[PDB]
């Protein structure tokens, strides 16, 4: 037991994985509805150029 | 091979919940006992001094 309350590194690490996990999940629920796996250039820039040309 | 390397990408990098959670609970219980054991040791010096005013 290590007593400490001014900081909680366990919560901070858990939050860091929390943010990353459902950031990608937030990228979901939109590909499903739109039916496209490419919606923004930030996802696949090379894919956007060729897809628009096609 | 993609399926096989993903299968190998588990128990190597991916964690399991069966054996690791009982280790988490064992560690948490151990921390509970470790925090409680000093609660029964802080008064020991006080009781030792109590023989004389």
């Amino acid at each position: 037991m290590a007593v400490n309350v001014n900081t909680n590194v366990s919560a901070m690490t858990a939050q860091r994985y929390l943010t990353s996990a459902t950031n990608a999940q937030q990228s979901s629920m939109e590909r499903l509805s739109s039916g496209y796996k490419i919606n923004s250039a930030k996802d696949d820039a090379a894919g956007l150029q060729i897809s628009n040309r096609l | 091979i993609n399926e096989n390397v993903n299968a190998s990408k588990s128990r190597i990098k991916d964690t399991d919940f069966a054996k690791e959670t009982t280790a988490l609970t064992k560690a948490q219980i151990l921390s509970q006992a470790s925090s409680s054991v000093l609660a029964q040791a802080k008064q020991a010096p006080n009781s030792a001094l109590a023989l004389l005013g």
